[PDB]
RNA sequence: GUUGCC
């Protein structure tokens, strides 16, 4: 046990995931919401007032979610698994305390109910926080559940981590045919979403905004900000001894065109042409409305008197618009990761809580003055008794806000739809892969494949081998394994702190030398104008390494421009790295030996100064190092572990650094659809459609990723014997042949579970729904449809069902909408039958049947169906490296090859894949695959390393097998040897979805749609295929002129029309009904889609007059 | 779930050798490779049936409806 | 042109408008409630 | 409903062959194949206001909603009998809702309605008697006090053994 | 007979019809049907 | 009617 820091840095990676798990972004935002973020909202909407009767006031002192202040018990709560099968919402009520004027005096009241918030699992306000599988065994929830998801009224959902372009900063834009702009979108935290634009029309800098009635040029809006001398304008933007004077000097004479020349006259040029939003008072001064028009603009900065720091913020924004016109190399892209802001769950539902909470205490205010407009009702009235009527507006707002994923905001007036999804419980890692994914914004750049592509500034930030394809090929991305999202800290202390480190203020320095010097940008604003930054920025890190400042700060310092940047805004991506000070790192393995003793976790390493976080910007100044055997004396930031670039759902690929790069993405889309196990309580839950698998196996070659998320403890798929060779012609491309015997021994017996549910509804006239059943005939109750009804009407558990044979007998009254006649005369026999039939092509069983009651008292019926099946041909097998396969044929046991010891290979692949697909990883999976179970030890095939090949061949040859795994075989058909040898052994094969019996479909003569009488789309809608438009183009090139007519009129849509000759439009059975003579009627046949055109086109005032000839006598 | 009653590839029985393989681990602390060779899984395809078998049944039964 | 009864150019603006037969606008019942959710096209003709 | 040759009255929808046809058991002639599945203003205003008022107090009293829509039928026909004119709107809905509380036989007793409007109990029961005579409610269940016990115990903050105490 | 059982109380209660939905011997509100005694047939493959 | 996926 002689440890070193050479290869044992890996043993701190699990210490990072032990205290700081896999759902880091979802829970740590909601835990920031419930504790701290609610007090900051009641303090911003307190003291509702009534202008009538002015001595009445309701103000909020605090707010709490969960436990009371009287009893001080932990909580009284329904467990979530008891809640997720009754279609209820897992909620705990919100309690506030309030004080107000009842009357003679003011009183305070404690613990008022106002609403019921939903709480995500594994957040600290639930029961499941800090349980030790003993309380959790009582609550029948799996210990290995990831958590972090709402279960709102039944089906369980989760909101995604959405992101947008970086607000409150600037970009640049370059366009050829239109002129060039630069965006600067900003957002004050109340009711404003304002974005500014600077345009170069025909060689002149301009400025427009969505609150000004038209364009206002640039020399005005800087003389209105105080800078008036008109040499300082050129001195800010251009500098000295350049070509910028030749481009910019056109703008200066428009000051001479408008004859302004001073700071007084500059303002009212704007307010003469401001677009007037009416405030309905409108005492506009013609001097005061311009100062606010130079205040509600570029909402990064606000001003007291001097306008000065806002002035040169515009001047730095117009410097980069003339730097781009000099050469178009200065352009930035709006898909660089530094211009992206991930923002997480709890600080995103906080916006929806505003528009409900202000809608609470205004209709509650409107209920107050409606009572207080009474003369007698003024003395002893209490207002608290009408708070329960407005209470549930918060609840029913929030519940549909998670159910239907669309959010109707008001302070921004914004309509983000698709904000949540239903999580996939198809596999285990499918329930964790969707927990770490990123949804983009779709701003209609479908032509631009820029953000469709993948940028190199992504190594370890978020995963690179995982992305879906098809409908979104580059717009769905996934977090890396070691990944933390920042959060905002503060900004006024560091502005006081940088002054201490030797920087001055902007209000002292002239612009004669700020272009000579550098400049600090705090969130994009110039505040210090420092020189010699390399003394300055290295003293800033050394405070951060000791931890006087918060560690989520970046000191990006570029040199293409003469500026340095600071960032403290929070909501941006970062990873940690270990500090390397000089030609020796700060690894210090005596620290690393003290970690495995266990007294100091990962959190103590960033306290002492051995690790700090790096975002995407701070990667650009640093010079990070791969391995300790590659240290340069000018080399920092050694890599903590190199295989941390793949997320938790791509990590199960063995040796991904050998195979081709596209054949990892094709497995990430299909690992998440693998049949396997779900949870420890998986036979207890009642969900919609789950696949379960009988005899699973843990995979043979593991990875260091899959032992972090316990994939081995409930895996998916078996590891059968694969002998890659062609056989019997049934494997031409990526087909695969498996025996009749081994599936009979239990190879991949899957199992299908299905929910069905009904609700017993109580109508207006007080009539119930009843579960009577079992009609009889001829000494016998059980009819062929009634062998499984049971005595109670609920079809009894344990026996099989077929087509027909209802299993929940349901009867509804016939007077569902009649007025209640207040008597008792005729209610004895009014139930018309409506059972639920089991369709399906194969007889199944019913697994268990339960009944209970919902939120409001209605009886529930939920019975769970069950069927298993043997893997016959057609089904879709996989190989965990992206080699799909339909089962070609099932042959008997004697026909396969057989080795010296009698091993029959289970599944045979043809060799026509490995040259094209370049999947060398499977060829290295098998050499490490054969050697492990012969030595009896599982083997580690990781990413970017793993079990080497040269020491793996030696353990194979010590037993007697071949050195390259390539053993010989005999032929099971004819008895002798094979002229060549066969590559041989076990490969891990997981079964996949898309089995064939729920895709076999056929429709002879079925339903027709009500409007156009064609066959109806949808398998459950009993199908019928769409013969499309280029398929109409495919027939016509064959010259065929008869089956084209029958397949578009006769077999599909035939219809019989009698039409008139003169004034030729349609008529019914025996008339013309426009010349009421009924004589000239000639019968033909046309499609129903041609009749219906000839009527709705006649509904507007155009007439399809038909004219008719006879066929004969040509 | 529980150990399968037969090998997938050859066709002999493994239903008496599962709890005996555990009995070669708490007492007589031994290498897992040479343990089954003492137990008698001579062939290749029988070794994989008990090395990779997750025993999921010792977690299902704690969720019983009968306390 | 002339020689048809409708050929005069006064008919190109509305004075009478026809109502389409109700097979074009079927009264679909969504079967969530015993009230029929009528399609978009009736209430446009109803309000005029 | 009647066949064309043997005039049978029973038709059995066979659904095994994706045709969903209609045919009798007697002779075997189909009936129809190719099935066709379907894929005053102030009078309306014064009850739309009355809808929200029933929607109002049902929220505060934790009424399950299948009484609220049933209670709307009582107010709708009592609107026709000229009972609402003159009397208080905030009073007449309270008596209207309480009738549907006792047809359903819930735990909700009358004075809980009188509490939040901060009026006397005997005012609300006065118009309850003057209503129930006018529109002739004859059948009406008795207020069994056995209902009230098992609803009291939840808010009575008693021990875990809450089933033996009732 | 052997009628409905509770979720965790596991107490055999036969509810009379249109009366209640709860169980006795516990305040719980989920009932599951106990499995029938009628003979059921299976293949062995 | 609207989304998700192959
Ligand atoms: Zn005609
Ligand atoms: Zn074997
Ligand atoms: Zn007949
Ligand atoms: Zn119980």
């Amino acid at each position: 046990d002689e440890i070193n820091t050479a290869q044992d840095k890996w043993h701190l990676l699990p210490a990072f995931l032990k205290v700081k798990g896999l759902v880091k972004q979802h829970l740590d935002s909601f835990n920031y919401f419930v504790d701290t973020d609610l007090k900051k909202i009641i303090k911003a909407n307190q003291l509702i007032l009534s202008d009538v009767d002015p001595e009445f006031y309701l103000k909020y002192v605090d707010i709490r979610v969960g436990k009371k202040s009287s009893s001080s018990t932990k909580d009284y709560l329904t467990p979530p698994h008891e809640c997720r099968l009754r279609d209820m919402t897992y909620s705990a009520p919100i309690y506030v305390d309030i004080e107000y004027t009842r009357g003679r005096n003011i009183i305070m009241h404690k613990d008022v109910e106002i609403g019921r918030m939903p709480i995500m699992l594994r957040s600290n306000k639930c029961i499941l926080y800090d349980a030790d599988e003993s309380k959790m065994a009582k609550l029948n929830e799996c210990p290995l559940d990831p958590g972090g998801y709402f279960i709102v009224n039944g089906t369980e959902k989760v909101i995604l981590v959405q992101e947008q372009l970086s607000k409150n900063r600037i970009i640049v834009e370059a366009d050829e045919k239109k002129g060039i702009v630069q965006a600067s979108v900003t957002s004050s935290t109340h009711e404003r979403k304002s974005k500014t634009y600077v345009i170069t029309k025909n060689g002149k800098i301009y400025l427009k905004h969505n609150s000004i009635a038209e364009e206002i040029p640039i020399a005005i809006v800087l003389k209105a900000c105080g800078i008036l001398s008109d040499l300082e304008i050129m001195q800010l933007v251009c500098g000295n001894d350049s070509s910028y004077q030749d481009i910019f000097a056109v703008n200066l004479e428009e000051s001479s065109k408008l004859d302004i020349y001073t700071q007084q006259q500059a303002l009212e040029y704007i307010g003469a042409k401001v677009k007037t939003m009416r405030r309905q008072k409108l005492t506009i001064l013609q001097e005061g409305i311009e100062a606010i028009a130079t205040t509600v603009i570029a909402h990064l900065t606000v001003e007291a008197l001097d306008f000065r720091e806002k002035a040169l913020y515009i001047a730095m924004m117009t410097r980069r618009v003339v730097m781009a016109m000099y050469n178009p190399k200065m352009i930035d892209d709006r898909d660089y990761v530094g211009n992206k802001r991930l923002e997480l769950a709890g600080q995103l539902i906080s916006l929806l809580f505003e528009d409900l909470f202000k809608k609470f205490n205004n209709d509650f205010k409107l209920s107050i003055d409606k009572v207080l407009k009474k003369p007698n009702r003024a003395m002893e009235y209490d207002a608290l008794l009408s708070i329960n009527v407005h209470s549930n507006n918060i609840t029913s707002g929030l519940n549909r806000a998670i159910s239907t994923g669309n959010w109707s905001l008001k302070r921004f007036k914004m309509e983000r739809a698709g904000v949540t999804h239903v999580l996939s419980r198809l596999s285990y890692i499918s329930a964790l892969g969707m927990m770490t994914r990123i949804s983009s914004q779709f701003e209609k750049s479908r032509k631009v494949s820029g953000p469709r592509a993948l940028q190199p500034s992504q190594f370890g930030m978020l995963c690179t081998a995982d992305t879906p394809e098809g409908e979104a090929c580059g717009l769905v991305k996934n977090l890396a394994l070691m990944t933390h999202i920042t959060t905002d800290d503060e900004e006024e202390p560091i502005k006081k702190l940088c002054y201490v480190l030797g920087v001055e203020d902007i209000t002292l320095i002239d612009s004669a030398s700020l272009h000579l010097n550098y400049g600090v940008y705090l969130n994009g604003t110039l505040i210090g104008s420092i020189r010699f930054p390399t003394k300055f920025v290295t003293q800033f890190r050394h405070l951060r390494r000791t931890g006087k400042v918060s560690e989520f700060i970046s000191i990006y310092s570029n040199s293409h421009q003469m500026a340095v940047h600071i960032a403290t805004d929070g909501g941006r991506i970062c990873r940690p790295l270990i500090i390397v000070s000089d030609g020796q790192s700060r690894v210090k393995d005596i620290h690393l030996r003290k970690l495995l003793d266990g007294e100091l976790d990962f959190d103590d390493f960033l306290k002492l100064g051995l690790v700090e976080y790096l975002d995407v910007n701070e990667e650009n100044d640093s010079y990070i190092a791969l391995y300790e055997k590659d240290i340069v004396p000018s080399m920092t930031h050694l890599e903590i572990e190199p295989f941390t670039i793949l997320g938790a759902v791509a990590g199960l690929i063995p040796y991904p650094h050998h195979n081709q790069s596209p054949r990892n993405t094709y497995q990430c889309a299909m690992g998440k659809q693998a049949i396997g196990a779900i949870a420890y309580n998986q036979f207890k839950r009642i969900d919609t459609l789950l696949y379960l698998m009988t005899y699973p196996q843990q995979p043979m070659v593991k990875t260091k990723t899959i032992e972090l998320i316990d994939y081995d403890k409930l895996p998916a798929g078996q590891n059968a014997t694969v002998a890659v060779m062609s056989y019997s012609g049934y494997d031409i491309e990526d087909a695969l042949v498996l025996n009749k015997s081994s599936i009979d021994r239990g190879f991949g017996r899957c199992e299908t579970r299905r929910k069905t549910t009904t609700v017993l509804k109580r109508y207006a006239n007080h009539t119930q729904d009843i579960i009577g059943g079992m009609r009889v005939d001829e000494n016998g109750d059980p009819i062929w449809q009634h062998q499984s009804l049971g005595p109670d009407g609920l079809g009894e558990v344990g026996m099989k069902v077929q087509s027909g044979q209802i299993y929940i007998n349901k009867s509804v009254p016939t007077n569902s909408a009649d007025a209640p006649n207040p008597n008792n005369v005729n209610v004895q026999t009014q139930y018309r039958e409506a059972p639920v039939i089991y369709r399906g092509p194969e007889p199944s069983h019913i697994d268990q049947v339960m009944m209970s009651v919902s939120d409001n008292d209605q009886a529930l019926i939920k019975v769970l169906l069950r069927q298993n099946r043997r893997p016959e041909l057609g089904d879709k097998f996989s190989s965990r490296h992206g080699q799909k396969g339909v089962c070609g044929i099932i042959v008997k046991q004697e026909d396969m090859p057989f080795n010296d010891q009698g091993i029959v290979p289970d599944i045979i692949m043809n060799p026509h894949g490995f040259p094209s697909r370049m999947t060398v990883g499977k060829m290295i999976e098998l050499i490490s695959g054969k050697a492990g179970v012969l030595n009896g030890t599982l083997e580690y095939g990781t990413c970017f390393g793993g079990s080497k090949l040269e020491d793996m061949s030696k353990i194979l040859v010590d037993q007697g097998f071949n050195y390259s795994g390539k053993d010989m075989l005999y032929s099971g058909i004819t008895g002798e040897c094979l002229q060549a040898y066969i590559f041989f052994g076990p490969i891990y094969y997981q079964k996949l979805k898309h089995m064939v019996l729920d895709k076999m479909h056929a429709r002879a003569r079925g339903p027709r749609a009500v409007l156009t009488r064609q066959p109806t789309e949808g398998r459950s809608r009993d199908g019928g295929l769409r013969l499309g438009e280029m398929e109409r183009d495919c027939v016509i090139a064959y010259g065929a002129s008869q089956l084209l007519l029958e397949r578009l009129m006769i077999s599909s849509d035939a219809f019989e029309v009698d039409v008139c000759d003169k004034c030729g439009l349609m008529g019914y059975s025996g008339w013309c009904t426009t010349c009421k003579s009924a004589e000239n009627i000639i019968k033909m046949t046309i499609p129903y889609a041609a009749k219906l055109l000839f009527q709705e086109l006649l509904s507007m005032n155009i007439a399809p007059r038909l004219r008719l000839e006879d066929i004969f006598q040509q | 779930m529980i150990v399968p009653v037969r090998c997938f590839s050859c066709g002999k029985v493994v239903g008496d050798k599962w709890e005996s393989y555990l009995n070669l681990l708490q007492e007589d602390e031994l290498d897992e490779g040479t343990a089954l060779s003492r137990l008698g899984l001579k062939r290749y395809c029988c070794r994989r049936m008990i090395l990779t078998h997750v025993d999921l049944i010792e977690k299902f039964l704690r969720y019983n409806p009968l306390e | 042109d002339a020689t048809v009864p409708s050929g005069r150019p006064e008919t190109y603006i509305w004075r009478y408008l026809p109502a389409p037969p109700v097979c074009i606008r079927p009264s679909v019942m969504m079967q969530d409630s015993p009230a029929s959710n009528e399609d978009d096209l009736t209430v446009k003709l109803t309000e005029i | 409903p009647v066949c064309k040759n043997c005039h049978g009255t029973e038709f059995e929808r066979d659904l095994s062959n994706a045709n969903n046809d209609l045919v009798c058991k007697a002779c075997g002639v189909v009936s129809e194949d190719n099935p066709i599945v379907s894929e005053l203003e102030s009078r309306e205003a014064t009850l739309n206001n009355a809808r929200r008022k029933l929607r109002a107090v049902s929220y505060a009293l934790h009424i399950p909603e299948y009484i609220t829509d049933a209670a709307f039928q009582w107010y709708k026909l009592a609107l026709a009998n000229n009972f609402v004119q003159g009397r208080r709107s905030q009073n007449v809905i309270a008596s209207c809702l309480y009738v549907a509380c006792r047809k359903e036989k819930t735990h909700h007793m009358l004075i809980d309605f009188s509490s939040r409007l901060q009026v006397s109990v005997y005012s609300i029961g006065a118009t309850f008697l003057k209503m129930v005579k006018k529109l002739h409610i004859t059948e009406l269940p008795l207020a069994d006090p056995s209902l009230f016990i098992q609803h009291f115990a939840e808010k009575l903050d008693l021990a875990d053994k809450k089933i033996k105490v009732v | 007979t052997l009628k409905y059982i509770c979720a965790e109380c596991s107490s055999k209660l036969s509810l009379s019809r249109t009366d209640a939905v709860r169980c006795k011997d516990c305040g719980h509100r989920i009932l599951l049907k106990a499995r029938t005694k009628r003979l059921v047939q299976f293949e062995a493959r």
